[PDB]
Formats: structure tokens, C-alpha cells, sequence
């Protein structure tokens, strides 16, 4: 597909942060290392339920004032293209294929077959977690269902499991022509405390790590690689200064459209012409 | 004096309109309360300037 890799990052990383910020034990793990103090005020700060103070997340470049006590400010940087593939086929498919998902689901029982339903088509199943089914058991699946043989398996009758699958846009053929590409962006965690911004990327840091076996970027966005800058006054001229310290996060990704093909054959026929010259 | 001295205009007060994106933060560019500026204005106020 074409990507947008700064809206990635901004949806992904604001539940997380939210998440990470209301569990006061990860916190305390995370800052273990800090100055007991700062780890202190931090986490009565921006911490827990009771928190008066607040992390905010957002792109660079707005017409309001921030919260410049702790902001996280997104800024999509430069890339280029780095592996190209012959003819640019990055890959070809019999059925357009959509989004990968993955989706928690439970067993029924009907008319003598187990099955699951999904909230959409199932244009390729990958997994069913924690079974791996004989040919006895016949696994099929069909539209948004799975279907599993009841006989032998009575006592898995409400089994909860995830179905790890991919949407089904359309029943076409097509290649999928694009290209690989190398892109940055920077993320700077803006405090007027600089012991706030010092805490801003080590929470930080610790999302991307939670962040490296996220289905989106182990399908998508891969080989996340992060770079750190200096720590410096973003602002100098206020009545106070305003402190920030970079970090570029590096990924690979693919950029490709789904050219679809019209064409298809479904027979040969032959004859027979004969020349008397 | 400034009666005397200044020319009329129509004053009109900017807020920020409440068409920004909740998560990109900017305008919307067919917003029609503002036309692609982040800026809504209340309606004019004659005054001298
Ligand atoms: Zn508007």
C-alpha cells in the first residue's frame, strides 16, 4: 500500500503511552535506573488514575499553544527508495487481499461441525491459535466462518480462541507493482523540566521496544531502527527555556498498488488448416 | 481625536474553529465555518481605526 508512517506512529504510540502512564509498577520499573527523586516526582506527576498533570502526543506545526510540561511532538522526516524488485513485481495474488487482523472468537457447535465466526471475510486464514488441525477434522473455511468437524472434538464445544487472518477486498488478479523505502521520523519528548525530559525518553524508548512485535510494523515498517540527539533548548527566550531530546526512528517499509488484470483465459481451443501450396 | 483621525472598519474576533483534527491536530480543509484556516471569526463590529 501507500503509508504514512507519522500517523503510524501517532496512533499507535498514544494508547500506548496512555496505557503505560495509568500502571503506576511500569512505571517504577521502567525509571529504576533514575535518581530516586526524579523517579519520585515523575511518578506522582504523570501517573496513575490520580494524575493531575498530563502527556499529550501530537504533530508539529499547530496554530495553539501545547502543553509544554511534557509533549511528545511528532515530526515525519526524509526517506529513499533502497530495494527494487524485478519488472517492480513486489508480488502477485489471486484474490485481492486486505489488512492483516487478528480477532478473538469462540467455538460453536452446528448441525455437527465446531465453528468460528469472524467479523469479515476471510481472504486467507494464517492461524487459528493454539490448534493445528488433522485432514480428519476437514478443516474449511467459507465467507467470514470456520468451520471445524464436531465428531471427535465434543469437549472443545465453547473452546475460546485468536484467528490470526486477512480481509478479502474482491475475487480478481493482479500484480502488486512498488518498491521498498528507507524513511525517518523524529520524535521529541518537549519539557520545561529537564528532569521531565530525561524521563520522557526513557518511556519512550521503552514503547518502541513494546512497539517492535506489534503486528503493524512486524507486516509493515520493518527493521525499526532509532537514533538519539543531544539534549538542548528546543525554545531560549521565554521566561523559561524549553528542553527537548531527539530521537529518529528509522523503518523500511513497502510502497506498491494493486494493479489489477482484466484478462483471463479459460480454454485453449485447436484446429487444423491445411496448406496445398 | 481617534473618531476624527481614524477610518472605519469592521472589526471581527478570531477563536479557533472547533473543525481541527483530533489527532492531526489541523483544519479541516472543507470546513465550511472556516475556509481551510484554522481561524473562525464572530460576526463583524463596526469601529473606527
Ligand atoms: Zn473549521
Amino acid at each position: 500500500a501507500i503509508t504514512s508512517v507519522d500517523s503510524y506512529l501517532l496512533s499507535e504510540i498514544k494508547p500506548r503511552l496512555n496505557t503505560v502512564l495509568e500502571n503506576c509498577y511500569i512505571i517504577d520499573e521502567v525509571l529504576k535506573d533514575f535518581d530516586y527523586q526524579t523517579r519520585e516526582s515523575f511518578k506522582e506527576a504523570f501517573c496513575g488514575k490520580n494524575a493531575q498533570h498530563e502527556v499529550t502526543v501530537g504533530f508539529n506545526f499547530p496554530k495553539f499553544k501545547n502543553n509544554y510540561e511534557a509533549h511528545y511532538l511528532i515530526q515525519l522526516g526524509q526517506g529513499q527508495e533502497t530495494k527494487n524488485s524485478l519488472g517492480s513485481i513486489q508480488s502477485s495474488y489471486f484474490e485481492a487481499t486486505g489488512d492483516t487482523l487478528v480477532e478473538s472468537s469462540t467455538a460453536i457447535r452446528e448441525d455437527d461441525k465446531l465453528v468460528f465466526t469472524v467479523s469479515k471475510p476471510i481472504g486467507e486464514l494464517i492461524k487459528v491459535e493454539d490448534i493445528e488441525f488433522a485432514k480428519y477434522d476437514n478443516l474449511q473455511v467459507e465467507g467470514n466462518k470456520v468451520s471445524f468437524k464436531y465428531q471427535t472434538n465434543e469437549d472443545y464445544e465453547n473452546y475460546n480462541a485468536n484467528i490470526i487472518f486477512t480481509e478479502k477486498k474482491n475475487d480478481s488478479k493482479g500484480l502488486v507493482k512498488g518498491f521498498t523505502v528507507e524513511e525517518q521520523v523524529t520524535v521529541v519528548g518537549l519539557s520545561f523540566n529537564v528532569d521531565v525530559a530525561r524521563c520522557l525518553d526513557a518511556v519512550l524508548k521503552m514503547i518502541l521496544i513494546s512497539m517492535r512485535d506489534s503486528i503493524e510494523e512486524q507486516q509493515t515498517f520493518q527493521l525499526q531502527n532509532l537514533s538519539f540527539g543531544d539534549i538542548a533548548p528546543i525554545i531560549e527566550d521565554g521566561d523559561s527555556m524549553i528542553f527537548g531530546r531527539p530521537t529518529i526512528i528509522k523503518y523500511t517499509s513497502s510502497l506498491d498498488l494493486d494493479y489489477t488484470i482484466t484478462q483471463d483465459i479459460n480454454k485453449l481451443t485447436f484446429k487444423e488448416r491445411k496448406d496445398w501450396k | 481625536f481617534i473618531n476624527d483621525r481614524g477610518i472605519k472598519v469592521l472589526w471581527e474576533e478570531a477563536y479557533f474553529c472547533p473543525c481541527l483534527n483530533p489527532d492531526t491536530g489541523h483544519p479541516r480543509v472543507d470546513c465550511p465555518r472556516c475556509h481551510g484556516k484554522g481561524i473562525a471569526y464572530l460576526p463583524p463590529k463596526e469601529t473606527i481605526m
